[PDB]
C-alpha cells in the first residue's frame, strides 16, 4: 500500500514508522521519493530530511550517511540525527552563532575543515527547527 | 576499648554492605552497556552489508577515498579510551601501562606518536605528565551517545585527512572477561576499502563477523562470552541505480563506519 | 549425617540437597539481575529444584490441624529420602510448585498436582 | 521484638500492621541501595521510594499521641 | 531545646545542623574506603555543608587567646541562628571552608573569606 | 610443625614424601590468586591440577590407617 522507512543512528533507531512520502537532501542536491520506487542508492548530505506521511509532514535534521531505497522500502544510514520539533529552535540558533564565531578565527589547513564542517552541522539544526 | 571495637566492626560491616551494593550497581549498569550495544546492532549490520556490497560493486583503480588513503607514516596518532573514575581494579592503571609501551614502540620507530585521549584518568595522566603531546583531551562519558562519538570522530576525521598524522589507532578493552580485560590496540584509520578491521599486530577479522559480548552466568559464577555471529550480505539489485558515483557515495560511507567503530570501541571500553 | 552412620544413600541425598538449596540461595541475587530465562540450562533447573524441594521440606503437622484445618501427616524415614531422590533426579520435572507445599509423603505431592490440574481444567 | 505480638493488636490494626511490617522490612534490605536509586528499575525504585515515605508516617512530635482510628 | 521554650525558629535549625552532622558522621566510614566521588549529589551537598557547619561551630574564646593567638568574639543567639541559617540555606556554598574556622559572627567568615582570596590572588 | 620432622620418618618416606612437601607448598601459592589471573596456563594450570589431585591423597576414611608401605 505504501514505502516504509527505517532511518538509523549508531546506537539509535529513530524512525520506524512508515509512511506514504519522504524527501531528502543529498549530495547531488535533492531527491524525492513515492512508492514503488525503483531501486536507488543515494549517499546523503548533512542537512534537513523532510517526510510526509498522511496529513502532516515534519523535518528532522539528519547529519549525513548513505540512503539506499529497495523494493517497497527505505533504509538511511546516518550518523546522527535529530527530530527538528524536539529541537529547540532559538538554542540551535545560538549554537550555530557559536559555530560561526569560532569559524571565523578558526585557521590552519585541518581545523578549518573541522570548523567548517561543525558551523554545516550547525546551521542546518535551525533549519528543521524553524521548519 | 570495646566501644571503639565495637564501632570499628559497625563501620566494617557497612562498608561490606556498601561495597555490595555497588558491586550489585555495576553489574547492572554492565548489563544496560550490554543493551546498549545490542541496539546499535541494525546500524553495523546494514553498514557492513553495504560497506561489502559498494566495494564489490567498484572494482576500480582510478577510486581513491581520502579516509581509506594511505601516506607514509612519519607520525603517528593514538587516541586511549580509559575509563572515567577510579576504584575499578587495574583497568586505568593496565591500558596507560599499555600505552606506554605504543609510545614507547614508536620511539624504537621514532615516528613521532600524538595522544588523543578520552576520559578522565586518562586526562589526568597526561596532564601532570607533559614530556608528550596531546591533539586534544575528551571528557569521559557514562552512556555514550553518537553526539559524544562525532566530536571524536570530528577530531580524529579533521586530524587524519590533514597528513600530519597517519594509521591514527586506537587503544581501549575489548570486554572480553570480567576476571581479566587486557587491553588491545586497533587501527583506526585508514579505514580499509575492504571494510576489514585489523589490530597493530597483524589479525584482521572480516567485518562482516563480529561478535557482541553476552553475559550469561556460567555455573554458579557471573560470566560472560563474547559470540561473534555472521551478519551476511545479501547481493545489491542488479538494477540498482548509483544516484552520485560509486567512488563518490562510498566516499559518503567511510565516516558513517568510522564513526560507528569508533563508538563501539568506546561502549566497549566502558 | 554421616555416610557411617545413616548409611550411603540417605547421606548422599541430604548432602545434594544442602548443595541445590545452597546454589539457589547464591543465585536469588543473580536472578532479579538476570532473571530466570537468562540463566543457564543448568540453573533453570537446580533453581526449580531447589524451588520444589524448598516446599517439599515444608510439611502439615498434627498439632496445627486445630488451626488450620488441614491433616498432619507423620512422614516415615524412607518416604523423606524416596521424596527427595524424586525430585532431585528430575523426574518430577514437570509438576507445579504448589504440589509440594504442605504435603507428607511424596504421593501426596503427586496426588495434589493431579488433582490442582483436574480443578484447573475445571 | 514483641513476643505477644499480633495478639495484642486489635483486628483492625492487624490487616494495617501487617502490609506495613512487610515493606519496612523490605526498606531495610534496601538501606544501601539508596544512594543509588536512579540505576534501578522500578520494583526497586518504588520499594525505596515507599519506605522514605513509610518512615515518614512513624515520626511523631512529644507528646502528641495519635488515637487508634489515627493510627489506622 | 524544645520548640516551647527556645521558639520555633531557633528549634529547626537546631534540629536541621544535628540531621547535616549526623549524616557526616555516618558517611565517614563510607567516604575514606571509596572516595568522596561515590556519594550522590546529595550525599555530597550535606558533606561539604557539615564540613562548613562543623567548622564553624568552633569560636574563638577571650580566655584562650593564648592557645588561639586571635581575639575572642561574644556571639549572641541571634548571630548564631542567622549564621547557621546561611549555611543551610546553601548561600554560602561558594566560600571555602577555612573562612568558617575560628571566626566569631557570620560576618565574620564571609569577611575572612574575602581575605583568603586576595591572598590566593597574589 | 613436626620438629623431629624426619629424623622420624623411614627412609622410602623421606625420598618420597621429600616430592610431596614440596608440591603442597606450590598448591598453596597457585591456588591463591588462581580467579584472580583466571586464564591458566598450562603452567600453572597442570601444577593447579596436580594439587587438587594431591590433596585427595591425604583425604582418608575414619579408622582405616595405611600401612607405611601403602603410603609411601
Amino acid at each position: 500500500m505504501t514505502l516504509n522507512l527505517c532511518v538509523l543512528t549508531p546506537n539509535r533507531s529513530i524512525w520506524n514508522s512508515e509512511v506514504k512520502e519522504i524527501i531528502l537532501s543529498t549530495n547531488s542536491g535533492q531527491i524525492g521519493v513515492l512508492p514503488n520506487h525503483a531501486p536507488t542508492a543515494t549517499a546523503v548530505d548533512i542537512g534537513i530530511l523532510r517526510i510526509r506521511l498522511n496529513d502532516q509532514w515534519l523535518t528532522l535534521a539528519l547529519m549525513g550517511g548513505f540512503a539506499r531505497i529497495g523494493n517497497n522500502e527505505i533504509t538511511i544510514l546516518v550518523n546522527d540525527a535529530e527530530r527538528g520539533s524536539d529541537i529547540d529552535p532559538q538554542e540551535a540558533q545560538q549554537t550555530l552563532e557559536i559555530a560561526e564565531a569560532n569559524l571565523r578565527k578558526a585557521e590552519g589547513k585541518r581545523q578549518k575543515i573541522e570548523a567548517n564542517l561543525a558551523l554545516r552541522r550547525a546551521r542546518t539544526r535551525v533549519e528543521a527547527s524553524n521548519t | 576499648n570495646l566501644r571503639e571495637l565495637r564501632d570499628r566492626i559497625g563501620s566494617v560491616k557497612n562498608t561490606q554492605k556498601i561495597t555490595e551494593a555497588m558491586k550489585l550497581v555495576a553489574a547492572a549498569k554492565v548489563r544496560r552497556a550490554q543493551e546498549a550495544v545490542v541496539n546499535g546492532r541494525p546500524f553495523s549490520e546494514t553498514l557492513v552489508e553495504v560497506l561489502y556490497n559498494m566495494n564489490e560493486q567498484l572494482q576500480t583503480e582510478d577510486v581513491d577515498v581520502p579516509l581509506t588513503k594511505i601516506r607514509t607514516v612519519k607520525k603517528v596518532a593514538l587516541m586511549v579510551v580509559t575509563g572515567d573514575r577510579g576504584l575499578c581494579g587495574g583497568f586505568n592503571n593496565m591500558l596507560l601501562k599499555k600505552a606506554e609501551s605504543r609510545i614507547a614502540e614508536l620511539k624504537k620507530l621514532g615516528v613521532d606518536y600524538t595522544i588523543i585521549s578520552i576520559g578522565k584518568k586518562g586526562n589526568t595522566y597526561f596532564i601532570r605528565r607533559p614530556e608528550i603531546p596531546v591533539d586534544r583531551y575528551f571528557d569521559g562519558t557514562n552512556l555514550p551517545t553518537a553526539k559524544e562519538a562525532q566530536a571524536i570522530a570530528d577530531d580524529v576525521f579533521s586530524l587524519f585527512v590533514s597528513e600530519e598524522v597517519d594509521k591514527v589507532e586506537m587503544l581501549y578493552t575489548k570486554f572480553v572477561s570480567l576476571v581479566k580485560s587486557d587491553p588491545v590496540i586497533h587501527t583506526l584509520l585508514p579505514l580499509s576499502p575492504k571494510g576489514e578491521i585489523c589490530d597493530i599486530n597483524g589479525k584482521c577479522v572480516d567485518a562482516a563477523e563480529d561478535e557482541l559480548f553476552r553475559l550469561t552466568t556460567k555455573e554458579g559464577k557471573l560470566t560472560v562470552e563474547r559470540d561473534m555471529i555472521k551478519t551476511e550480505t545479501p547481493a545489491f539489485s542488479p538494477i540498482l541505480e548509483f544516484e552520485q558515483d560509486p567512488a563518490q557515495i562510498l566516499d559518503a560511507l567511510l565516516p558513517l563506519y568510522l564513526n560507528s567503530q569508533i563508538l563501539r570501541a568506546l561502549q566497549e571500553s566502558l | 549425617l554421616q555416610p557411617r552412620i545413616v548409611g550411603e544413600e540417605h547421606y548422599e541425598i541430604a548432602q545434594r540437597v544442602k548443595e541445590t538449596l545452597q546454589r539457589y540461595k547464591e543465585l536469588q541475587d543473580i536472578i532479579a539481575i538476570l532473571g530466570l530465562d537468562e540463566l543457564s540450562e543448568e540453573d533453570r533447573l537446580t533453581v526449580a529444584r531447589a524451588r520444589k524441594i524448598e516446599r517439599f521440606l515444608s510439611q502439615p503437622f498434627f498439632v496445627a490441624e486445630v488451626f488450620t484445618g488441614s491433616p498432619g501427616k507423620y512422614v516415615g524415614l524412607a518416604e523423606t529420602i524416596r521424596g527427595f531422590q524424586l525430585i532431585l533426579s528430575g523426574e518430577l520435572d514437570s509438576l507445579p510448585e504448589q504440589a509440594f507445599y504442605l504435603v507428607g509423603n511424596i504421593d501426596e505431592a503427586t496426588a495434589k498436582a493431579m488433582n490442582l490440574e483436574m480443578e484447573s481444567k475445571l | 521484638v514483641s513476643r505477644v505480638g499480633s495478639a495484642a493488636q486489635i483486628k483492625a490494626m492487624k490487616k494495617v500492621a501487617g502490609k506495613l511490617k512487610l515493606e519496612l522490612a523490605q526498606f531495610a534490605e534496601l538501606e544501601a541501595f539508596a544512594q543509588f536509586a536512579s540505576d534501578l528499575d522500578k520494583a526497586t525504585q518504588n520499594q525505596l521510594a515507599r519506605g522514605q515515605r513509610l518512615r515518614e508516617l512513624l515520626k511523631q512530635p512529644q507528646s502528641a499521641p495519635l488515637t487508634v482510628e489515627e493510627q489506622v
